[PDB]
């Protein structure tokens, strides 16, 4: 079939077992550079997905029955009082958004269909004494005791397109006040459904959506980030970092060796991340306590790796042509998959990386940090001393308005991507209930009250 | 260097000139540090920066738990054909004689019996390979013997 | 070329969607709803909300993606491909001819 | 919520196959190919492996004497069964089988035994298929006059669900001797189900389908959403901070 | 835990007799335990669920 | 390609004009004043304000528009066209040859 | 085409450098450090700070600039060139053949 | 700290091998031994497993007809490749190879 | 740690060595200049480790230090506060005290 999003296609394409045989990078904890930019969650070993799957059954057809909870913060933990209220809500039906697949093939084209028969609403009430319940109500109905919640994420979501092979990416915007901090990552356009509209006609994907479930895996593709206010005053400036003019996430050419953890990550970046996550750095670097190391933490996902490879400009070693690569012949195969083919012979592919027969090589460092978000708190010391940072309360920002300009330099990719930014702010809302069956709420997200213009 | 008066580290103010680091080869900083970590954090996690990766061994290697091998079922390997070819049949009709040829093409391949297979206690091997590679090659040199015809 | 993609300050994205072109994209059951842009999209149309197959110039739900339409670099990319194919065809012919001649002579 | 779901045909909740998983990914079934055409019709390739078998007459493979004097004959519809066979490894082969019996397919499109499946047609299980015809083909050795091996040819609704052709030797002219060389391989495992915490099953951050929650008397919606916020992700991170996001809880999927 | 099974009142699928159940023949066995017995043939037991 | 023209915030326009390139454009009576850019435009020149014909590398007022100049995608578009033409020419030759041969043989 | 480069408000520049692509650029003594982008650049690497020669897929310090890599308009530009070359080759063959035939006939 | 390290030749970060790991720990490569000496020079023990091969003349193993009439011959420097071979299990052996390499 | 350096015999490392001496580990120095010196071994058999414990010194094991630098992170504490803190920490009544674990 033509559609490269169909199951048949992904099931027909034949990969070469040669590219990843039992002798690939022998002796390392290194991952194939060709897979670093491939969603690791869209795998048949995804215990999470595999569980939910069997949770419905093994049959194509299945009469399900589930319970969907409320996620909107403004009403999640709200405590309604006596009275009647109209509670309505919509539900999608797009298989490619309600369902998920390991291969991420276009379910909409593979005959994937869903049908809703009935939907009910359940609510549990505490058998609280009418006498007490009555008193409680009387108090909760006073403006002095209005309930207040705030989205856990608390941040304006922005999405900027990143043309294929693009490297530099500038983004102009301006805040009139002071927020909390920055947070960002990188996503693949194909894996990001255009929200806002009740339907996406160009969404031919069914794998995990990093933009929702938070299964990011492209944070290791950033080089540096530059922040500046009023297009002149660089932040944080004051010669805070070794490279005061920017935040170098990783360096290619060691030069001085601002790299740490035996990886390609600068010392400055590592420090920042440590402070913004565990306030650790000003008094020694140590593995933070477990309760603070969740699946969405930094260190928890940080995994440095190295490897040596036969340096191309050493000696006449030539180029190991993948079409001439022979290893375990007669027991191997060129199209590696079919039976055994060839004839026992001393192989040649993959040059030695040890032993007296070892040829001159060259070191190569890198790292991976998935299901995580790069942080850059808006604090004077990058530490968390309260939700409302100090800088976020400095007159220089609350008094006059400024303009912001960030420049992200990242590794080139052969496909459209997006720069997911997160302007951490205060998304709070108070709920006032004066009379029976009357709910008055007052939202307030500052900065970014209602967009920017 | 630690606990070595020969290469004792220095740390004093230029004005003071009086070294504030007084070490004794009687003390043991190295070990002291180790135990210290195992009391403040979980000495099971890893941290590249400090190359902090406490040494440990595979529990099943230190103490062999020979629980046997689950090989109730025999394992077989069958030819890439599913039946060895060596003889040809001949669909022939009876009556009128002893059985007259068919003429309709000849030389087929039918194996009278089951498929020729080789057996191998799969689970058994793995268990043996495990032992020899994790405890046999590590036995004291006294229990070993130099190979035959080999310069050492 | 030393051409630094990408200078232009970026868009911030469409939100409401359908931004990309010739994504092609598919519907429901459906399949084949045409890449944003093209005549089919302009005309207000009915019958496509809840039914598969093609009711457009391009269709069947069998063939996609991102249909190479109109003329872009791709058309040049498509045009270039076509030219290459033509050249290959020409080369074949020539070869054949030569062979024939040789044979004749020998005889 | 209650309803019906159709994971589609692309749903394969497992690796490998559930049909002759121990069968070599090259070994074919009882195929009756053709000898490179010419004037050589048909050609059988199989194996008659049935428990002994007293004899073999025009009737068919004798399975005994149906209790008493009258000799019983195997029921064409399912006998002999491709499960049965001699019990002795050497005792069975070294003893030699004078009267052997097998079951074979005639003129079907060859497919590696690996993952071969067909639908039943009787209480006997047999896959005789729609075509009522069944032929008891008697074979000899070339000079002997006796049915050393009886075969009950038949057609089956042979197909392949969790398997595809990894190596297709000839395109067309496939059913010929050079075709049996084709190999099979299990289809890639593809799990399908509702996302984590049913994310996406409910509209969020979409002014187009904004949820409502207000008092009938007030009529003023208390739910003000913005496509700028991201509830979905927000919920995720929230859980990973209050509980151990490693355990499972079916209720919330 | 859940699972789907071939509904008995759907179509003519008949009853998969455990005495006729054949899968991986010649490599399998009726009294399943002894060696291999039978002859490679398209099995039938266990109906497809996808 | 999924390339969403156009992301870059737009210009707001030149106002003072001559923004476009190789529009070509014509003068008065004139005709043929060269597409903004190109050497002719750079040189301060005299005699073109009130008189027709070409006093530039490109001219006559007979041929236009938007002259395919220098090298763009169009040059590739022009180059591609040239390549195609060459291929066609090659194909013709081959054919001819073949025919001739055949004839000979017959005779 | 009447396409007015360049509308998009300009960047203001990278400052920290390496903005351009396939500049190629050379090191020290060195020579050959690969155009920003490409796999070689992504991998953190060691040994290139103070030594010449190529320890990358592309090298020797003899050949540059701005290596025509991956696929751009240039790849089409490179692809187009390749196509042209192929066409030329085909044309040569044909000619040869013809000549031969003629000769034969004469004889 | 920064510097160079040499784990020496005694450094083997893995078990088993990375060269014909599936090859029997007894099966030898294409060796041309000698027959217990005497007056029997050389002796070959190997296998000719190459995809068909039209023919075989003084030139060598013919890999086809190098597009058109002229028969192409395998390039000594690497052809045939110890990786190539017949695709058919029985089809390949039952067909028999007249010209093997 | 092995793979943390790579799989190649030759490897250009780059690590960070912390201070372990208790007397100065968690010490809190005050303004002023100090001479901080320290030695580092080079004996492969003490800086390196092997699974077999074979004599690396005889198995061609070699190491080489090119450069060594000292890093120190200072809290961006206000000069006003920092000054006060110093005044107090300079009184014998507030001398810091440690003890080897």
């Amino acid at each position: 079939p033509p559609n490269t999003n169909t199951y048949e296609y992904m099931n027909g394409r034949i990969p070469v077992s040669g590219l990843i045989d039992t002798y690939v990078n022998i002796g390392t904890r290194w991952s194939p550079d060709v897979m670093d930019n491939v969603n690791p969650f869209n795998h048949h070993r995804n215990s999470g997905l595999r569980y939910r799957s069997q949770l419905l059954g093994n049959g194509r057809f299945c009469d399900f029955h589930i319970q969907v909870p409320q996620k909107f913060f403004a009403i999640r933990n709200l405590l309604l009082l006596p009275g009647t209220y109209t509670y309505e809500w919509s539900f999608r039906k797009d298989v490619n958004m309600i369902l998920q697949s390991t291969l991420g093939n276009d379910l909409r084209v593979d005959g994937a269909t869903v049908n809703i028969t009935s939907v009910n609403l359940y609510a549990s009430f505490f058998p609280m004494s009418h006498n007490t319940a009555s008193t409680l109500e009387a108090m909760l109905r006073n403006d002095t005791n209005d309930q207040s919640f705030n989205d856990y994420l608390s941040a304006a979501n922005m999405l900027y397109p990143i043309p294929p092979n693009a490297t530099q990416l500038p983004i102009p915007s301006r805040n009139w006040a002071a927020f909390r901090g920055w947070s960002l990552t990188r996503l693949k356009q194909r894996e990001t459904p255009a929200l806002g509209s009740p339907f996406d006609p160009y969404f031919t994907y069914s794998g995990t959506i990093p933009y929702l479930d938070g299964t990011f895996y492209l944070s290791h593709t950033f080089r540096k980030v530059a922040i500046q206010f009023d297009s002149s005053v660089t932040w944080p400036g004051n010669d805070r970092l070794l490279t005061p003019n920017e935040f170098e996430i990783k360096i290619s050419v060691d030069g001085e060796g601002y790299n740490v953890a035996q990886s390609n990550m600068t010392k400055d970046w590592f420090l920042v991340q440590m402070l913004a996550n565990y306030n650790i750095g000003y008094q020694g670097y140590h593995l933070p306590p477990d309760y603070k190391d969740r699946t969405f933490s930094f260190l928890h996902n940080f995994i440095p790796m190295c490897r040596q490879v036969p340096n191309p400009a050493t000696e006449g070693y030539f180029g190991l042509g993948i079409v001439n690569h022979r290893t375990t012949p007669a027991y191997w195969f060129r199209f590696c998959r079919a039976p055994r083919e060839g004839h026992p012979y001393p192989q040649l592919a993959l040059p030695p990386h040890w032993d007296p027969r070892h040829a001159l090589r060259d070191p190569e460092r890198k790292f991976l940090c998935d299901r995580t978000l790069w942080r850059i708190p808006f604090s004077s010391n990058f530490m968390s001393m309260g939700s409302l940072t100090d800088l976020g309360q400095n007159l220089l920002y609350a008094n006059a308005a400024h303009a912001l300009d960030m420049t992200f330099e990242m590794d080139p990719i052969n496909e459209p991507t997006l720069l997911y930014v997160l302007f951490e702010v205060f998304d709070v809302a108070r709920v006032h209930q004066p009379h029976r069956g009357v709910i008055e709420v007052v939202y307030l997200r500052t900065p970014f009250s209602a967009g920017n213009a | 260097y630690y606990n070595s008066g020969g290469n004792l580290g220095v740390l004093a103010g230029q004005s003071s000139q009086l070294n504030a680091v007084v070490d004794l080869q009687d003390r043991n900083t190295e070990l002291s540090y180790q135990m210290l970590l195992a009391n403040t954090t979980d000495r099971s996690r890893y941290f590249s920066m400090w190359n902090q990766a406490m040494d440990s061994y595979d529990p099943e290697v230190r103490v062999i738990d020979n629980v046997g091998v689950e090989d109730e079922m025999p394992n077989y390997c069958f030819p890439l054909s599913g039946v060895q070819i060596g003889n040809r049949s001949h669909e022939v009709q009876r009556n009128q004689q002893q059985w007259q040829n068919v003429a309709n093409s000849d030389n087929n391949y039918i194996g009278k019996g089951n498929l020729p297979a080789m057996e191998i206690n799969l689970a058994a091997n793995l268990w043996r390979s495990f032992l020899y590679s994790n405890v046999a090659l590590y036995l004291p040199d006294n229990l070993k013997f130099t190979p035959h015809n080999i310069q050492l | 070329e030393g051409r630094i993609y990408v200078p232009y300050v970026t868009a911030r994205l469409p939100k409401w969607s359908g931004s990309v072109q010739d994504k092609t994209g598919s519907n429901m059951l459906g399949g084949v709803v045409l890449p944003p842009n093209s005549q089919a999209h302009r005309t207000e149309t009915v019958g496509t909300e809840a039914t598969r197959d093609n009711l457009h110039a391009e269709g069947a739900r069998r063939p996609e993606d991102q249909t190479p339409y109109m003329i872009l670099v791709e058309d040049s990319l498509g045009g270039l491909k076509r030219r290459m194919d033509l050249l290959e065809e020409s080369n074949q012919q020539l070869l054949a001819t030569l062979n024939r001649l040789r044979t004749g002579l020998a005889a | 919520i209650r309803g019906t779901l159709d994971r589609g045909a692309s749903f394969k909740p497992y690796s490998g196959t559930a049909y002759n998983s121990f069968a070599p990914k090259s070994a074919p079934n009882n195929t009756q190919f053709r000898q490179a055409n010419n004037g050589h019709p048909a050609q059988t390739i199989a194996q008659a492996s049935y428990v002994a078998t007293i004899g073999g007459a025009n009737n068919d493979l004798q399975m005994g004497v149906d209790e008493r004097q009258l000799p019983v004959y195997a029921n064409t519809t399912y006998q002999p069964e491709p499960q049965l066979g001699i019990e002795g490894w050497t005792a069975g082969s070294m003893a030699v089988i004078d009267q052997a019996g097998g079951r074979v397919l005639r003129n079907p499109t060859q497919t590696p035994c690996y993952g071969s499946y067909a639908k039943p047609t009787n209480e006997h299980g047999g896959i005789t298929k729609a075509n009522t015809q069944v032929e008891k083909k008697y074979y000899r050795t070339g000079d002997n006059g006796n049915p050393e091996t009886v075969f009950y040819t038949e057609e089956a609704d042979v197909l392949t669900p969790d398997t595809h052709l990894v190596h297709a030797v000839p395109a067309a002219d496939r059913a010929k001797v050079e075709g049996l060389s084709q190999h099979a391989a299990p289809n890639r495992p593809n799990f399908i189900g509702f996302r984590d915490c049913f994310v996406g099953l409910m509209y969020y951050n979409s002014g187009g389908n904004l949820g409502v929650l207000a008092g009938q008397s007030s009529q003023l919606n208390a739910v003000v959403d913005l496509q700028d916020r991201n509830t979905e992700l927000s919920y995720q991170m929230l859980l990973a901070n209050t509980t151990d996001r490693s355990r499972y809880f079916s209720m919330w999927n």
